[PDB]
């Protein structure tokens, strides 16, 4: 049963309706878990994520690239990508990211806009925590928000290597259609809520294994509709079970092989590797990142 | 010119004046079953320990300071730190005022059993 999983994916048939959106109202909205002492709430999400991803098959080649958006917290510290450097095999590539400034165990820290961060290179998985905090000034229809999610998706059909996958933070009101439409260029896709966020209606967008096109059309405006029907009528039991038995907890070493690729040469079989997470299809120069500064003079 | 900010010093001073030792330095949920080192790729906390994320325990990086090497590395970004759970309140401190062995790995005081 569900407390003893790291958190529930929405179910096929849930992605099948046809839902018109309704305000999200959960029963337990404003509960929190227990938390093992003196875990961070912050670390017991991601932990919860990671062990799902676990589950997923997920492309792991040797010199892994990961891009970590939205991973500063008040506390000026990345507790996120902390969970993500533990679980990434060691050596990983980690690049985060966030408006505000913190200190982080990643590789590379980029902070602003995430508008202002620009790579030529093709990364191996994107997470995003990013969410507006203005999102909560709620004064009409809950409509697809742009902003940082219109960054992302063009960072996904840029940036993501073929057979490369994302987990991208969304709530009921913070969301966008495209996003969701994108979910269907992915071998397979779903939305994730944690047990210990159980309350909330957060949720990570997970699509796995990238393929470059659209395996399926989805309308992003009626699967919001179906996700928060879905959580609507499917209460989760806020659980940290999972949390205590970190055994497995490490992504395994896959050495996924990385090929160069031209558009022309992306037949069905090669979508069927990407598709089983066994092949990563990108360039495999040097990583190389920047942030843009912009330059003015405030006297006179 | 001999001057520099001892930021260092000014901590150690801070606790033992009673300040409250800083917060916020990051977790890790592992198995503690691991080698106990004190600084490792990965938690390797063992039943004695707790595991933090390195930088969240540096007092240069918390503190926005340079770190006290002419090459300004830091020993602690981008690694775990294990941490004895008797002195968990306070990674900053511990890490600071402690040494780790060259020969073993583990803390000196803390697990270094090389002079025994
Ligand atoms: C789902 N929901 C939303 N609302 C109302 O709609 C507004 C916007 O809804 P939301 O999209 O923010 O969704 P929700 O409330 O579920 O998000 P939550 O606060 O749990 O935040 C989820 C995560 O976002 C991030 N986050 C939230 N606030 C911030 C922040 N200020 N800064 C940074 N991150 C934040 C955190 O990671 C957090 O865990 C809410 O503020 C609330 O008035 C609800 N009201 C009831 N009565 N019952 C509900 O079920 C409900
Ligand atoms: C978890 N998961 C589920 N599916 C698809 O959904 C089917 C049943 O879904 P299920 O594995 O959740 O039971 C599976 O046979 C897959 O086709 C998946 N397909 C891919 N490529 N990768 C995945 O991780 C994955
Ligand atoms: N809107 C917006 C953004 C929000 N965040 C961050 O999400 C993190 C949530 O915990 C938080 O720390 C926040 O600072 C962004 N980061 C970069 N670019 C952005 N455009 C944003
Ligand atoms: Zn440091
Ligand atoms: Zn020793």
């Amino acid at each position: 049963s569900q407390a003893w999983q790291p958190g529930v994916a929405m179910p096929n048939l849930y992605k099948m309706q046809r839902m018109l959106l309704e305000k999200c109202d959960l029963q337990n909205y404003g509960d929190s878990a227990t938390l093992p002492k003196g875990i961070m709430m912050n670390v017991a999400k991601y932990t919860q994520l990671c062990q799902y991803l676990n589950t997923l098959t997920l492309a792991v080649p040797y010199n892994m690239r990961v891009i970590h958006f939205g991973a500063g917290s008040d506390k000026g510290v990345a507790p996120g990508t902390a969970v993500l450097r533990q679980w990434l095999p060691t050596g990983t590539l980690l690049v985060d990211s966030d408006l505000n400034d913190f200190v982080s165990d990643a590789d590379s820290t980029l902070i602003g806009d995430c508008a202002t961060v620009h790579t030529a290179n093709k990364w191996d998985l994107i997470i995003s925590d990013m969410y507006d905090p203005k999102t909560k000034n709620v004064t009409k229809e809950n409509d697809s928000k742009e902003g940082f999610f219109t960054y992302i998706c063009g960072f996904i059909q840029q940036k993501l290597a073929l057979g490369g996958s994302v987990a991208i933070k969304i709530t009921e009101h913070s969301w966008n259609a495209d996003l969701y439409k994108l979910m269907g260029h992915f071998a397979w896709w779903t939305a994730f809520v944690t047990n210990v966020n159980a309350s909330s209606s957060e949720a990570f967008l997970i699509g796995c294994n990238y393929l470059g096109k659209p395996r399926e059309q989805i309308d992003g405006y009626v699967m919001h509709a179906n996700y928060i029907f879905w959580r609507n009528t499917n209460p989760i039991q806020l659980s940290s079970y999972s949390l205590f038995d970190m055994s497995k907890f490490p992504l395994k070493l896959r050495g996924t092989a990385v090929m160069s690729l031209k558009e022309g040469q992306i037949n069905d079989m090669i979508l069927s590797l990407l598709s089983k997470g066994r092949l990563i299809i990108r360039e495999n120069n040097r990583v190389v990142i920047s942030s843009d500064v912009l330059v003015n003079n405030e006297n006179l | 010119c001999a001057f520099a900010v001892d930021a260092a010093k000014a901590y150690k001073d801070y606790l033992a004046s009673g300040g409250q030792p800083i917060t916020n330095c990051v977790k890790m949920l592992c198995t503690h079953t691991g080698t106990g080192q004190a600084i490792t790729v990965t938690p390797e906390a063992n039943m004695d320990q707790e595991s933090f994320g390195g930088a969240s325990c540096c007092l240069y990086c918390r503190c926005h300071i340079d770190h006290p090497n002419p090459k300004g590395f830091c020993d602690l970004k981008g690694k775990y730190v294990q941490i004895p759970t008797t002195c968990a309140n306070d990674p900053v401190g511990f890490t600071l005022k402690n040494t780790v062995c060259t020969v073993c790995g583990m803390w000196k005081g803390y697990g270094c059993s090389c002079d025994q």
